[PDB]
Parts: structure tokens; C-alpha cells; sequence
């Protein structure tokens, strides 16, 4: 099938920077909407960012400005530059690619624990 | 026994009186009606009409009954000759059937004085001015329904819904769709409650199309007012709103008649393409499988190349890389042009017949 | 009453004298003109001409008036028969109309002895030697104008201007363009001031073309001597200088007549392509939308693939990736060849008619 | 000497008695048989039949023997006229040969009362109900054999064997293949042991196909029960199981007859393509070899581009990059459409003949 | 004055004796030759031949001279009728010219008893067995010369020479090329020194081809035995050895005749393609120039796309990226199929005429 | 729309080297003319270099030899190698891609301050 | 012809990690099955891993979990990540690409000696 | 036009290694023969290596084994790995791409001086 593997671990403290990456096999990110979702322990899924097919980037109401999302369309990877890190945003950031009304695909998730 | 010598402007036709009186309802079959042209001075029925046509007119009596227009006489002249000799209306019908003209009146208009007024107004756009207006309204509703069906799929129009499914009257497309479905159902129920016989209404293909163009909306509505496979089948079936444009288009009706007539030729075209696709995909798989750079992983995978080379589309995603594969691909494109060129002329002849017959 | 027996070389035609004298301006309608061939020894008008043609010649009198050439008589022989029997010039006109020949002289040359000299010199290339020279000069100017229009767009010729807009007689292309426009305006004003009637000049399509081939230059000049959308519309409209090459080419005139005649068939071709494009783009969008690698983002986006597969161009930018999408793409190429092959024979028949009629 | 005046409904045919009695086995050749219609009052044989047909009927006697149907008489009317005048059965055969109908009965059914029962049951699907069942069983076995041949090549079905060769009844495909081969051999041996003559069986192409559809399985079995090139040749030859589908399909039989008839035109098509391919590949190699980015390494390498441009497939892997190469590629596509369009109409005419003749 | 009544089996043809004796070298023009069939008992020339043909036979006398075969009489029957009535050999020539058969004997064989023996042996392959052998040898030499011309360009065969030019009998290709050129020159000099007239030899296109197939070798040899542009022009011109294969192929001769006959239609095809290419390349350049990703840098650059879309090759290197460009590209493929489909039927009709006339 | 983002900052003194890069989204540099423009504070736009579609590279009359401009046509990037740096050329170097008579596109600009 | 060159040498001791690479010329790995084979001195060929055309990765019964195999399909390379190295797996790891029933191609081999 | 630029300088002494690179613009190396030529001062051109279109690599009679030549066909570069360097091979190594009978193209040359 299709797997959206992610590599976004590490234990960066408050401040600094960290860039998560999402890679797809059997799925073309240039042909699908993509967006990172977080889920802190003891909480539910929280929307973080979304890049529609066509570059309609829109972030959430909390992580605007301090985060950014990007796509390659040639390497088939979706990134997320986490800047102005805070201990508030400690969660297992997932990665999701979907097509409205047909299918949705998630990643096993990566852990970003801000100290 | 009795001999009657007809004289069509100097051309004698001596025939037995029995054959002449075989049909006693015609101009020559009534002795008291053919006495007008009789000439007692020469004992012949002198006419002053076209000479070549009377050969067929006399063969009508000499063959019991049969009207075959001579190839050297025009249609109008022969028809006027039949009218003059008063052979009958069955004679005219046989003549038109032999030529190719088809006679079908039918159209059993209701006689309830109101179950026919609305029936005329809807079924026949040319019966009135409001009828033409109703036809135009139907065409406009069909076109906007097609536009809605195509536009619903644009990614731009789906912005707040463009999130994963795991995180209806407000939708602007659903409003237009339900108005179109309301008008379709209205023009269907009016036509059903104004048709003369319900047997013909439930049998016409142009009414089965209108039923199928309404079924998916109500299936979706019923399911919403509470499986995935039938949902996508239905969402594809919704495309049959373009075929109810065929009531208002005489080109689509001709196309449907052509396709019904050329069913054997369409089947032959598909069968020949299938034979060639299997043949050339096998040849190009086995001619190219020993090259480590070939992209034919199997004979089923080389079918797509063989169909796009035979139809001369040639997208270029799958192509041969070997000398033998390129020789095979060279004969696929030539043998595809022949396979396609063979039954298509028969289908085109059927189209021309149904088109110029109009 | 009176019976006249004509004898066309042994073949009797006994007809009533009234029908023979129905038209008294012909060879048989004048008793003092048909007395030359009369034979008092046998009381018959012995002729010595072709036998099959006199059947139609006599049907002309027996049908009031109607000239239908028998299918077994050649055109020249029948025309000579009409000339011998002196049926008239209206008879010849009816014969030519029935066969298919069209008679249109018109050409109201001016009679001012100078408003016709220049008119001949310009309108008719074959009236003189200077007329042929003027035609050649016009063709040369048209060709260099087309060359200038195409060359102006080459990136190489635009070197000092190839900077952002935010950082006219010197331009070599503007000089040639203004010379071509001067000659176009000259040959237009001469033809307008030398035409017989201004009503025909302002109505001919070959003069509307010459007007449209001059309008954009003067619009641009007026705007320069002081919106963006109309500017690009005008820069595209400038391409209609190739259609004033149709005055000097009888192939383009035949093509224009063919396209005017086959208007319904061109409309049917476009309508059938539209139906098929919508059908197959819907089918291939829904048959392929569940594959995460598909490049049909919507039914409107799969139209381009359906038009290039139906026309069998098959660029290969958009193609199916799924088994169901490839089945759908296989029927698009076959159903496109039929859709196209249906009205194109009618258009080709029209072209052959207008081409061999020349 | 003796003069006989026939009268076909007022139309005299005065012919010499010798020509009339040249064939004494016909209605007019027997004086004691033609006396029925004789009229002693006018010394003529009065008939009451069609007038135009008797011209050909009399030319039959006046030319020794020859039956040429007049172009203005229908087939059925002329056939009935031949039947009435009792010209003979050789006359009917000559008439059918002249028209185009071919008379071939043959079918020498065995007369052993059991070597014909099974022969009917197998060879003729319409002779019984079990015969139709046997035909359906044969078609089903052929289709599943084709399916097996195509599916054996899928990479998914070969999982435990998908290792390098340097590290048979259990295979599910071999079981179905051997059942299909058993049925093919059975229906071949039954037909061979039930045919009337072994000479016709070993000569029919539809039996050579059944032999070739069985040969590769037994070659492979014999080799297994113990070279590489013959193995791949045989694995490709196995594709000829689709041609034994032609016994059960009248479209494939028509296609085979068309291809046998249009052998010269197929050869001309290949020859014209070869000429054009060499011409345009030479032109595009020499027109493009001075550009360091060209991908025509030789004239033999530009053949593939020339065949895909002439056939208008245009994959797009090999294309010109130079102005001169693009001019050459522009005439390859136009000169390919003509080269192909020339003999294909002859082949299509042959197909239409063999198809409507059915 | 004098009246002669001919009787073609009951069908009277009463014509004036003057018209009958207008041609006194025929069967009816010689009173002492037509007395054989005269019947003094009825004062008529009784014949016993086909009835419809004598209408044309008599129109021959009544029109001075003219042979027009009636459409209802077969060719062989009418030819036999001309032979019986001994109208002459000029009558047969006029008949064959009217039908379409062309009579051209020419072939002025030399009469020197040795300048014709070798001439027969070479020019006519069917005159002997050695002549057929000479034809086969010529075809073999032509084919190996084509093979050498194509193989010389393969990069593999050029290994020690595959170094930069700045760092002939030994070459294996030059040996075969010089043997082929020796045989070509031999078969040319023999044919020139054995032809009847040198005027016809220096005028036949099939001899100009043989001259052009030898010229480049000697130009290259002379230059070697001591410019770059003429060298590459000559190396391309060497491809005209495939056209001297047309002497030995009646398909290539028919193709050449077809192309000479359809010169106006080939010109119209090129002109229509040029018009459409300019039109659609202008439209797609201006419809797509505002998109920063478009690859049409100019109207001259969009010509290549327009020719591959109009011819439906569609390589896919250049395609539209804009909605307006895709609308324009959709009409290019449809308007290209019409532009091409218009004159190609005329060319195909010419090919069929020259092909079945063979 | 289209953005010609640039990354050419830094504070390199007189001498040394510095390479500015210009990247485009929605615009193909291989299909457009490209050229860097500078603008020193208190001054107006000054042409620096231009690479036409077809590689007709022409620099200004001051920065010739010491500068060079290049294109990839595969990575869709336009560069500028600033060699022999001088304090004279202190400006906010822009990036511009254009098509003559249809459209012009600029970058927000990058700052090259030579000490 | 075709050569499957490999670069997997070194003398990594027990533990650690090592990634072997296999590169092909004239052979497309995306169009063929690929699989690494080992052969310890004094022993015979031992299957290690296989990635079918279509990503049906299956390892042997000994090196499962501790090894992994991958493909690029764009760089035309087949890898092998050797993790949890043990002295037991000392062999000359080959590389093999094949098509069932048509051809098999091997590499000269690379030496992985675990201390 | 076309330029075969080279980058093969340096002053590596006897022994060691050095890899020269040749890059082409307007010329595709995958479609042409390529080969490095050397020319020592006071001498004439000396053939070093040649890679035909089709990989028919053949070196000279002196630098065999110690040198190797390669091509990318995707980056459009032709290399030369100079191993077992000796003071004998001191020359201005050129780069040449050609088509037999049509054209030959050279490079300005790079200097490899072995100490
Ligand atoms: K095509
Ligand atoms: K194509
Ligand atoms: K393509
Ligand atoms: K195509």
C-alpha cells in the first residue's frame, strides 16, 4: 500500500529550530493535499498546517508565523519548519495526505518533545 | 381471349384483358372508367402520358401486384403516373417501401381536450410558442446541470471540506442540483400523466434516460436521510444527464439510431482490436523481455501500449526499447489502422443513411 | 382531335396535336416551321435524329414544360437535341439547373470608361498584363506581411527592448508593416472608388477581410498617438492578413464555400466531441480518483486528455495509471475515431462537389 | 428461312427460327412445348410477361448461349423470367456467376451412419442442441486458455520462483493448460477420425491452426521429460490459440478472406512504408547530425521515428531538435498519411465485398 | 429521298440512305456488301443481332461519326457489334478512348539485330530467362547498395575513425559501394548504347534517376583525388538509389503517376496546412504567452506543435499549459483532420484509377 | 501567483566572494529572461546583469568581469557570483524575471552590504 | 553488457552499522527483482534479502529485523542497511538482479568482515 | 555556441589522486563521443582516454589501469580519475567531444602539474 513515513524526532528545548520531513511511497504529494497534525499526550488531534494541492497554505490559529510548511513536487516530500519552539507544542506530530471524498492516509507519527 | 391494346403515345402494349381486370379498382380495371380514353376508330386505349413508366404500370397488372420504379424514370414522374392510373393507396405504399421511404404516423394524441393540451405543449416544441419556450427551458436546465456536475469536482470549490474525513442545504451546488432535479421530476411527471398510453411511456428509451437521470439524486437523498462502492457507481451514473439532451437534438437521435443499427460492426471492431491487442502484446513482451531496461512486465501490461499504438494515440509512456520490439511496434500501428479502417466505413454508411434520410 | 405521328428514325410518337402546340415557339410548335420535315406520303413528321432523346423532348410538351435528361443519353447529345428542336433558352436553363450547372453572370462592370478601366485592372488579374502584375504585387505584399507578423515575435530580434517595462518609426519591423498597410489601404480605396455599386462592396466577405486586415494597425496607431486586454485581442486579430490571400487562391475560396455549406456537420462534429469528452472525462476521473498517483484533479482537467485521446493526438502529458482508467482510455480512442469519422465524410463530399464543380 | 415473330406484350421480336431452335431443351426450343402460347390468328407467339427481360432472353439464343441481366431489370424479375422460359439450370448457374453469387455445395458428409453423426455433432454447431453445446464448450476452453497464457506472465503469480535460476503438476497454471490441451487434442482427433476424407483435413487452414495450437505443449513436455532459442520461439508460438477462435467466428473468417485477397495491397503498403522510412530517416539524420543535442545516432536509428511519425503514432521519445529536422518531420507525417491512405481503401473494399456477400 | 428500313430483330430503324452511305467503308456503307442481309420480300435489311446496340450503331451514321456505348450494353457485346458492322479500326479506337482505355504501342525496338538483342535482354525482363536473371541481379545490387548506405552511418562500424578530425580502398564499405557503382554504370552505359534513340534516353525520368544515383560517387571520387556544404548535400542526395528500384516495381510507377496527376491536390494540402499552422500557432502563442511556464517562445516556435497536432502525431514535447491554449489546441487537432481529409480522397481516387487501370 | 525569492544576505567586507541565488515558483527561468537589479539606499534602480532566454549574458558597464550570472534550467534557479567585492556596490540586489510585452516579476530583494 | 557494481567494504566490528550499495549500468532496478546474497568463506551462497519489482521485500530467517533493503527507482541503486552487526555474518555479500525465466545478473561482490 | 568547460587544476605531487571534470553546455555528452587529451609543454597533443557513445572505453598505452574515464548521462559531465600520479604526466589536459565527420569541440584546458 502507501506509507507516509516521517523523520521529526529529537529533544530540542524551548527556542531553536527543528525541521520535520514527511516522505511518501505510492502517493504523490504534488497530486494530494498534505498537512501535519499534532496530538499531545492526554489530548486529541490538533490541526497544525495544511498545504492544498495548489499551494493554499493555511496554518492553525496558534502556530502561525512561527511555523511554515513546504513541498518539493520533485523529491515527493512535505516538510515543516518549526521555529520559535515553545514547551506548549509538545506532541506526536503526524503527517496526513488526503483526497477529499476518496481517501486519507496518515503516518505512524514522530515525537517532538520541547523542553 | 379478349385482347386490349393500350397505346401510350405510339407505344403499343397488347395485354390480355384478364390481367388488365385483375385489379378492378384502378383506372384500367374499371371498364366504365377507362372508356374515356378509348378510341373506337383504332380499337385502342390511346393515352398521352410518359412512355417508359407504363412498362412498370403494366407489370403491376401482369405480376398480380408489384410496383418497381424503372431506373430510368424519376421518382416524381413515376408517382404522378401512379396517381393518374389510380392504382390505389396500397400501390403508393408499396412504391414508397420499395424506394426506401418509411411511413409511420402513430402519434396517438389524447382526446380528453386537456390531457392533450399539456401533452402538445411539452412533447412537441413546435406546436406553440410556449412549447418552444418550454423546450428552451429544458435545454437550459440540462446544460446548467451538466455544468454543476463538472464543477462540483474542482478542488478550488472545496476549501473548508479539504480536510481528512476523520478531521446539506447550505451548499451552493446542492441548491442548483435540487432545482434541476425538481424540474426534471416535474417534466417527467407531467409527461407521464399526460401521455396517451402508459405502456409507451415506460418503454421509450428517451424516458428511461429521464428516469436514470433522476434516480441517483433520490438514492443519495435517501441514504443521507439516515456502502461506498455503490456510492461511487452512483456518482458516475449521474453523468447520464447529457443523454436527456438527445430529446432536443436530432443529431444525437441519429447517432443513437446509427449505433443501434451498427451493433454487429461495433462488436467486430472490438473483437478485432482484442485479437490484435493480444497478438501484439504477446509479441512485444516476448521480443523485449530479455532487455534489462524494458518496461513491459507482462503481456497484460503490454495491452495498454498495443491499444494506444493500434489506435495511433501513442502517448509514449510505454514504448519498445529493442530492435525486435520496435519491429513488432511498427506492425501494431499498421495492423491497427487496417483493423480500425475495416468496419468503420460500414458504420459511416449507416450514419449517412440515417442522416440524409432525415 | 388532330393526331400528329412523329417518327424519330422508325420510332413512332403518336401524340395529340394540342400538346404539340402547347408551346408554339418551338420547332414542333410552329406548323410553318415543322412543315420542312413533314412527309405527305406517310402522313408523319420523319426526323433522322437520336431515338432515346425524343422521349424526353416529347415529355416536355406532355408535361406542360419539363426537361429531364434520360439517364441513358449523354449531356452533349441531349443538349444538341434541345438545340435542334429549338425548345428555347429557358429550356436550356431548366436543363442546366436540373443537371447541376449554375448560371450566374452578374459582374456589373462600370460604364464610365474610367471607373471600369482601373476596376478591370485591379479586380480581374486576367484582363491585362498589368493586371497580372498587380495581382502578383498584392500576393507578395501579403506574404511579406505574414512574414513580418511571425518574425516580430522572435526573441532574438528584441534585444534592446528585452528589459522589464519598468526599466516608433526607427523600428525596422514598423517600416515594413506600415508599407504593407499603405498598400492594403491603397488597394482597398481604389477598389471602393472603382466598384460599380457601394452596396456590393460593403457586403462581400472578401472585402470585410480587407477591412479587418487594416483595422488593427490604425487602432494601434491611434492609441499610440496619445486598455491591455483589447491590445492583446487586437494583436491576435492581426492574423487575419492570411485570409486576404483567399482572393488570389481558388483553393481557399473552395474551402470557404465548403465550410459554409457544411455548417450543420461542423456543429454536429463539435457537439459529438463535447458529448464524448464529458462522458469519458467523467468516467476516467471517477475510475482513477482513488489512486494516489493520478493526475486528473477534476472532470474539467480530464477534458484535455479526452480531446487528445479522442482526436488520437495523445501528447502523453495526461494519461491513465489505473486498470479501470486504462479501460476507459481504450474506449475514448475508439469512440473518438467513430465520432470524428461520421460527419467528416459529409464535409468531404461537399468539398469534392465544390472542387470538381470548378 | 423460317421466321418466328415473338410478341412480348405488344413488343415484336422477329428472329430466325434457327437461332430459336439452337437450344431445343427450352420453352422456345421445343415446338411442341411453345405451341401453347402460339396464336394462329396473327401467326405470332403472344406472351404476357415483362417486356425488357425478353431482350436478354432472346440474346441468349442469338449468342449461342449467354445470360446478361439488363441493368434496368431487377434480379428477382429476371430470375423468374429465366424460370418461365425454362432456359435450364446451367442458364441459372451462368446468371448467378455473372451477377456474383458463387455456388459451392461440396460438404461430403460421411455415409457410415456413425462417422457422420459425430461429424455433424462437432463440425456443425447448428445441426443439433448438443452440437451448439459442443461449440460453446470449445469457445469457453479457448477463452480460458488465452486467459491462462496471458496470466502466466504476471509477476505477482510467480513468487516462490522469483529467485535467480542458480538459486510440474503442482503448478495451478499447468493443470488448466493441460486440461485445455487435452480438450484441444480430443476435438482434433475426433474431427480427424470422423472426417470424410483425410486429404481435406490435412489441408484446411482451420485444422493447421488446431495442430499449431497443440504442438508447443507437446514439444515442451517432451523436452521436460529428459536449446534456449527454440524455447522462447515456442513460448511465443503458443499465442496461436486465439486463431482457433476463428472457427467459431464469422468475422475472423471474413478477415482472413480479406487478407488473402488483399495480399498485393498489403505488400504495396509495406513497400511504400519502407521507401518512405528510408527516405525520411536519411533526410532527418543528415538534417540533424550537426546539432550536438540530436538523438539520431544513425539512419537505422531514425527509422523508428519515421515509422511512428508516418503512422502518426508519435510516441515522442525520438523527435527532431533542428529547424531542418522539423521541416523533414513535418513532411514525414503528411507523406505517411498519403502512403497509408492509398492501398487501405482497396483492402476496405475487399472487406466490404466479403462481408456483405455473407 | 431513298429510305432504308433496317430491322434489328423486329426493331425497325428507318433512316435516310444518305446518312447510311455517309461512311462507305462499313458493312452498311457498301451496297454490294449489305445486300447479303437484304430481304426483298419485305424491303428491309433483316439482321439477327442485339437490339439495344444498333441505336448507337445508327447514331454513328447520323452524327457523322461518334461511338458512344449505351449504358445498358456491356463492353464486350458492343465491341462485337462494332466488329460485325465493320465500322472500322478508327471506330474501335474512338470507342476505347471514350471508355477510358488508352492505346500506346510505341516501343521502337532497334533493327540492327544486335542493338536490339542486348536491348531486349536488359530493358525487358520477360523477353528471356537471362533477362529475368539480369532484372534479379539489378534488384539485388540496388538492395545491397541501400543496405550499405544505411549501415555506413552506424557508430559501431566506425571505431578507429571515431577520433577528432584534428587527431581509401581498404574500407570494406567503399569496396561494396564501388562494386555497386560499377554495376550501375554498366547497366546505364549498355542501355544508352543499346537504346533506339538517344533523345528518349536522355528524357526518361527512370534514366535521370539512374544518372543521379551515380553522380555523387563520382563527385566524391573526383574531390578526393586532389566545400563542406556541397559534401553534405551530396551525402544526402545519395539516398536516390531507392528510386531506381521503381523500374523493377509497378507499385512505385503507379505511385509516381498518382503523384504527378495529383499535383494540384498536393499543393492544396500543403497550402491548407500552412494556413492552419500559421493560424493556430498565432492563436496558441497569444493565448499562452502570459503564463510564465509556457514553452512557446514565438509564433515560429509554435508551428512545430501545430503541425504535430494537426497531423495528429502529437509527440508531446510542446503542448499548451493554459486553458485558452488548450481550447486552441483542441480545435487544431479537429481542423487538422478536416484540412487533411479534404484533398486526400482526390489523391486516393487518382491512385485507384492508375492502379486498377493496370 | 509567482514569487522570485532570493537568498543573498551577509556582511562580507571588501574583497572575498558571495553568491546570490534567485528561486522561482510558478515561473520557469529557462522560459524567461532573468536579471539582477540593485538599488543602493538614496539612489534608484541600477542594472547589474541580464541573462536572456538563450544565454545572451550581458552585464553593466561597472560590474563587468568581477560579476557573473548563471542559470540551471533544471533546478529553476538564477545565480550571481559577486567577486572582487568593493564598498561601492552596497545595495539591495533584487531579482527580476520578465517576458517582453507581457509581464515582469520582481523579488522582495536581498541586502548585500560590503564593509 | 551489464555490471552490478557494489561498494560495501570496510571492517566494522560487532555492532554499529554499515550500508552497502549496488549500482547498475544497462539494467534498471525498478524493472527487475533485486536481492543481496552472501557467501562466507568455506560455505555456499546464502540468501539474505530480496526486493521484488513491486516492493515485496522479504528477508531470510536469520537477518530479519536487523537488516533492511531499499530501492530508489530514480538513482537506479539498491541498498542494504546492515544493523546489529554480528561476527556471525562475515561473508562476501554479492548483489543480484534477475528476471524470472530470462536472465540473472550478479556482482563481483563486496567483503563485509565483522570483527 | 558550445563550450566544454573543465575544472581539473591543483598541484598534487607524485602519488595521491585527482579527478578532473568536463561539463558541456549546448552539447549532450550522452549523444557524443568524449575523450580527454593532454599536451605537455614543448610537446604535441597526446591521446589519454576515450569513451565512445555506447561506453567503448579505451585508454592510451601508457595511462592504462592508473586512469579511468566515466560519464553520467544525466548531469551531462565527463570525468577522469587520475590515480597513481607520476611526474611524467604533467600536461594541460584538454577535453574533447566530437561526432565523426560532423564536428569536434575542445576545452580551453586545465593544468595538472605533478610534482
Ligand atoms: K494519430
Ligand atoms: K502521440
Ligand atoms: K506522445
Ligand atoms: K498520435
Amino acid at each position: 500500500e502507501v506509507q507516509l513515513v516521517e523523520s521529526g524526532g529529537g529533544l530540542v528545548q524551548a527556542g531553536g529550530s527543528l525541521g520535520l520531513s514527511c516522505s511518501a511511497s505510492g502517493l504523490l504529494f504534488s497530486r494530494n493535499s498534505a498537512g501535519w497534525y499534532r496530538q499531545a499526550p492526554g489530548k486529541q488531534r490538533e490541526f497544525v498546517a495544511r498545504i492544498r494541492m495548489g499551494g493554499s497554505i493555511n496554518y492553525a490559529d496558534t502556530v502561525k508565523g512561527r511555523f511554515t510548511i513546504s513541498r518539493d513536487n520533485a523529491k515527493n516530500t512535505v516538510y515543516l519548519q518549526m521555529n520559535s519552539l515553545k514547551p506548549e507544542d509538545t506532541a506526536v506530530y503526524y503527517c496526513s495526505s488526503w483526497r477529499t471524498g476518496f481517501y486519507e492516509y496518515w503516518g505512524q507519527g514522530t515525537l517532538v518533545t520541547v523542553s | 381471349g379478349e385482347r386490349v391494346v393500350i397505346n401510350i403515345s405510339g407505344l403499343r402494349f397488347e395485354t390480355q384483358l384478364k390481367t388488365l381486370c385483375q385489379f378492378p379498382e384502378t383506372l384500367l380495371g374499371d371498364p366504365k372508367r377507362r372508356m374515356r380514353y378509348f378510341d373506337p376508330l383504332r380499337n385502342e386505349y390511346f393515352f398521352d402520358r410518359n412512355r417508359p413508366s407504363f412498362d412498370a404500370i403494366l407489370y403491376y397488372y401482369q405480376s398480380g401486384g408489384r410496383i418497381r420504379r424503372p431506373v430510368n424514370v424519376p421518382i416524381d414522374i413515376f408517382s404522378e403516373e401512379i396517381r393518374f392510373y389510380q392504382l390505389g393507396e396500397e400501390a403508393m405504399e408499396k412504391f414508397r417501401e420499395d424506394e426506401g421511404f418509411l411511413r409511420e404516423e402513430e402519434r396517438p394524441l389524447p382526446r380528453r381536450d386537456f390531457q392533450r393540451q399539456v401533452w402538445l405543449l411539452f412533447e412537441y416544441p413546435e406546436s406553440s410558442g410556449p412549447a418552444r419556450g418550454i423546450a428552451i427551458v429544458s435545454v437550459l436546465v440540462i446544460l446548467i446541470s451538466i455544468v454543476i456536475f463538472c464543477l462540483e469536482t474542482l478542488p478550488e470549490f472545496r476549501d473548508e471540506k479539504d480536510y481528512p474525513a476523520s478531521t446539506s442545504f447550505s451548499d451552493p451546488f446542492f441548491v442548483v442540483e435540487t432545482l434541476c432535479i425538481i424540474w426534471f421530476s416535474f417534466e417527467l411527471l407531467v409527461r407521464f400523466f399526460a401521455c396517451p398510453s402508459k405502456a409507451t411511456f415506460s418503454r421509450n428509451i428517451m424516458n428511461l434516460i429521464d428516469i436514470v437521470a433522476i434516480i441517483p439524486y433520490f438514492i443519495t437523498l435517501g441514504t443521507e436521510l439516515a456502502s461506498l462502492a455503490i456510492l461511487r457507481v452512483i456518482r458516475l451514473v449521474r453523468v447520464f444527464r447529457i443523454f436527456k439532451l438527445s430529446r432536443h437534438s436530432k443529431g444525437l437521435q441519429i447517432l443513437g439510431q446509427t449505433l443501434k443499427a451498427s451493433m454487429r460492426e461495433l462488436g467486430l471492431l472490438i473483437f478485432f482490436l482484442f485479437i490484435g491487442v493480444i497478438l501484439f502484446s504477446s509479441a512485444v513482451y516476448f521480443a523485449e523481455a530479455d532487455d534489462p531496461t524494458s518496461h513491459f512486465s507482462s503481456i497484460p501490461d503490454a495491452f495498454w501500449w498495443a491499444v494506444v499504438t493500434m489506435t495511433t494515440v501513442g502517448y509514449g509512456d510505454m514504448h519498445p526499447v529493442t530492435i525486435g520490439g520496435k519491429i513488432v511496434g511498427s506492425l501494431c500501428a499498421i495492423a491497427g489502422v487496417l483493423t480500425i479502417a475495416l468496419p468503420v466505413p460500414v458504420i459511416v454508411s449507416n450514419f449517412n443513411y440515417f442522416y440524409h434520410r432525415e
